[PDB]
RNA sequence: GCUGUAAGUAAGCUUUGAUCCAGAGAUUUCCGAAUGGGGAAACCCAGCAUGAGUUAUGUCAUGUUAUCGAUAUGUGAAUACAUAGCAUAUCAGAAGGCACACCCGGAGAACUGAAACAUCUUAGUACCCGGAGGAAGAGAAAGAAAAUUCGAUUCCCUUAGUAGCGGCGAGCGAAAUGGGAAGAGCCCAAACCAACAAGCUUGCUUGUUGGGGUUGUAGGACACUCUAGAGUUACAAAGGACGACAUUAGACGAAUCAUCUGGAAAGAUGAAUCAAAGAAGGUAAUAAUCCUGUAGUCGAAAAUGUUGUCUCUCUUGAGUGGAUCCUGAGUACGACGGAGCACGUGAAAUUCCGUCGGAAUCUGGGAGGACCAUCUCCUAAGGCUAAAUACUCUCUAGUGACCGAUAGUGAACCAGUACCGUGAGGGAAAGGUGAAAAGCACCCCGGAAGGGGAGUGAAAUAGAACCUGAAACCGUGUGCUU
RNA sequence: GAGUAGCGAAAGACGGGUGAGAAUCCCGUCCACCGAUUGACUAAGGUUUCCAGAGGAAGGCUCGUCCGCUCUGGGUUAGUCGGGUCCUAAGCUGAGGCCGACAGGCGUAGGCGAUGGAUAACAGGUUGAUAUUCCUGUACCACCUAUAAUCGUUUUAAUCGA
RNA sequence: AGAUAGAAAAUAGGUGCCCGUACCGCAAACCGACACAGGUAGUCAAGAUGAGAAUUCUAAGGUGAGCGAGCGAACUCUCGU
């Protein structure tokens, strides 16, 4: 399981040994969307809320199956951990010490 | 928000249900007429009244029960 | 109570042409007499109401999509206040 | 329809014929209307001419 | 992060901890046993008390008011006491529902089988109603038997399709013994009693006040002499006070990289790793090492079942004589008619109901399949009693040489719904775009539906009636024929 | 079967307009049919089919620019009208009660229940849709409050009454 | 019968609730599966002719019927001679 706004790599799909930073979630469809990633080709008409329209490029969702945490140290994809630091669940890079999650 | 509720006499509390039942006819009476665009106020009174007067029951029902 | 009672004002092409004169349409709970409606806008707006009529409106059928449904029953007061001016803004 | 005393109540049985030939039937107490002694007031009520052999005062 | 489905666009909310998830609490319109009176459910129309309002009237709010039942007060007839009867007060008293099950009763068919049919069978079945209880019924020998004892009952296996019953037809059909599961025993009436307590006149009688002891080695009083463990599952019957696991939220949890083909790999190839975990489901294809988990371990504020105790609450244990006394009455039992016993009235025990009769009290009574005499066993006519046993509307976890959309529920999908019937009732049809909605910007013909390009996508004869797309059937070409 | 039967009693014609499209929609003229009714009301029943815009897939036995169709937004105003409120018939319920295997049946007092009895508003105007309902005019029936011009043992009264 | 010190009188002010009310109703909105040649209680119901609520034409007021254009054979149907 990863965070709101942590770096990660990518694995599967087009997208492999690709780093960028996640800016969105979705934890019920449990997909997140990295930056960079699935890229899109989206068909938007002229409406009235959008004056005109054209193909935007915006970043579609992939399954968080897809991604994974760098090791702040190593910057190797790594598996996440976690341990009691006074009762709170703080999360460790799982080959390495403590591991920041601030945004 | 019930803290300071709870700090509030029993009191202008009632007064307060009541003063609050009347800005809610005036938000409805206004998203009728089409002069609201604030909907979602709507809500938070509706909180308001609704904890109001639990914490008005809690006031009558401890005396019911003990004396 | 007294104003629970007035649920809504009523703007339409009637209850504005009953507006010209000092007729004023309001959309009421469906459990209250004209008794009951007399007392609560002369209470609110402080008004001084002469007469006021009840109608009651059946539930209408709406089909939403493929799910039928009904609206809901309405009871329709129109009040012909002496002194005073409902103003709705 | 019980006696007010023990309970001799009425009960089903056949009427059976000479070619054994089955049809329900019926036996029912020798119930009397009585004026006895009940809950301190009389009372007529129905008891049946056994507990009435002896035991029963009217 | 959130504001369900269910999309939306708009106001918002949330690390000062939201949305969630568990326990507890508050609110809970109206109808419905429906209960103030009515009524064509979900509505009308009230009386009383208290309050709001109004100068008042109209209006409103909150209580309260059904019927039986039990009890307690008044008041009280035809009637003199009295009794009906009325009027109050009280009471978490009763109603109604249901799981289409299991259980015990009341009442009880027929088609059918007999190759017809009436006895018989179907069958004490179906359907009715009445009780229930989570289990129910049964249950501590007036028993089985011929050695003696399951020494209560129930249930399983076998006895055994035997013994037997049967227009001896069709059919119906045990029990004891023996092998097992599970086991547990008790309380009252009676005598009698210092008394008590009323009648009745203290002579007695009768009472629930209470003790007393409840059983065949015949038990108990009696008279002697003698001595202070139980238990709320029967065996009286209430409830605080400490713990113990478990259950109605959860927490931690090992170990994989590279290339190849691809739209995407979990595949192939190579090299590793973990395993108390290679159950399982996801993931753009087929994953022990990506995710959710799994083995293992940990964990409750609370509200519960459960259980160890500590309390607590109850409280006599024997022997020996045996003179008297007591040991369950309209009862047993007999007769008549029926029913029940596997047993159809039969030689018909054993047992129950209706109707008439109608006993003994230990020096007695019942049973041992007509039966008796003798022997053996038992001690009725009062009561309570857990376990093994039956079933699943549910809930929790899991399983399947069970079904995969004409199947499997009638119902995978807003299904007991469209719909049909006056009503009981009857009762459907209908899943699948893609990995992702990326759901086809623009242009062209057309009023639009459609289409044709361009673009999205691996694919658009995957374009929303959307996976694959057979046959019947309908077309458009034509090689060879007529 | 077959592009076959059928297209559900009947009088239409034409000018103008609308539209992608017109025997079929809108307007007009003429003609024709009913007229103890195909006219006006009002019950029962149906429930939104009512009105104004808009649309044309489907439903209309053809067509359709139209509609009892679809989409959007609207529309039913009562002291006096009909009911509730007042009364009762036929029936239905029925406390206690009678009878009943259970279930329940019957029935008194009393209730419910119009198709009947008793009850105070008429005319005109009014919109796209309502009008003894709204408004203008004039009324009437109950009820309450203030006042009363003197009714007068408050038994009788100005007069209160099962 | 009781009940009671009160309002009638010649005024002037106020108060009067709940349910129904659109629309069709001899009908394409109802009972007949249908925009069905059937059924559907009651009220008003004009002129000419007549005895008449008969009959023919018409008034008030509604309506031209949800398929048509040809040709006018056989044969059916309805009608006249």
């Amino acid at each position: 399981h990863i965070k709101k706004g942590d770096n990660v790599k990518v694995i599967a799909g087009k997208d492999k040994g690709k780093e960028g930073k996640v800016i969105a979630t979705l934890p019920k469809k449990d997909r997140v969307v990295v930056e960079g990633v699935n890229i899109m080709k989206k068909h938007q008409k002229p409406t009235q809320l959008n004056p005109e329209g054209g193909i935007l490029e915006t970043e579609a969702a992939i399954h968080v199956s897809n991604v994974q945490l760098l090791d702040p140290k190593t910057n190797e994809p790594t598996r996440v951990g976690y341990k009691f630091v006074d009762g709170k669940k703080v999360r460790i890079a799982k080959k390495s010490g403590e591991e920041i999650k601030s945004n | 928000k019930a803290k300071e509720i709870r700090d509030l006499t029993t009191s202008e509390i009632e007064e307060q249900i009541k003063s609050s039942k009347e800005e809610l006819f005036n938000l409805r009476f206004q998203l009728a007429t089409g002069q609201l665009e604030e909907t979602a106020r709507i809500r938070t009174v509706r909180k308001t009244i609704a904890r109001l007067k639990t914490v008005a029951r809690e006031r009558e029902i401890e005396q019911s029960k003990a004396n | 109570e007294a104003r629970d009672i007035l649920k809504r004002p009523v703007i339409t092409e009637k209850s504005s042409e009953a507006m010209a004169e000092d007729k004023y349409t309001f959309d009421v709970d469906t459990r209250v007499n004209k008794t009951q409606v007399k007392m609560a806008v002369e209470e609110i707006f402080n008004v001084k109401v002469a007469s006021v009529n009840i109608m009651n409106y059946k539930p209408k059928k709406k089909r939403m999509g493929r799910y039928q449904g009904y609206t809901n029953k309405r009871r329709k007061a129109i009040v012909t206040l002496k002194e005073g001016s409902i103003d709705l803004f | 329809k019980q006696c007010f005393v023990t309970g001799r109540k009425a009960s089903t049985g056949n009427r059976r014929s000479h070619a054994l030939n089955s049809t329900k039937r019926r036996w029912n107490a020798n119930l009397q209307k009585v004026r006895i002694l009940v809950d301190g007031k009389p009372k007529k009520v129905w008891v049946s001419a056994r507990a009435l052999k002896s035991g029963k005062v009217t």
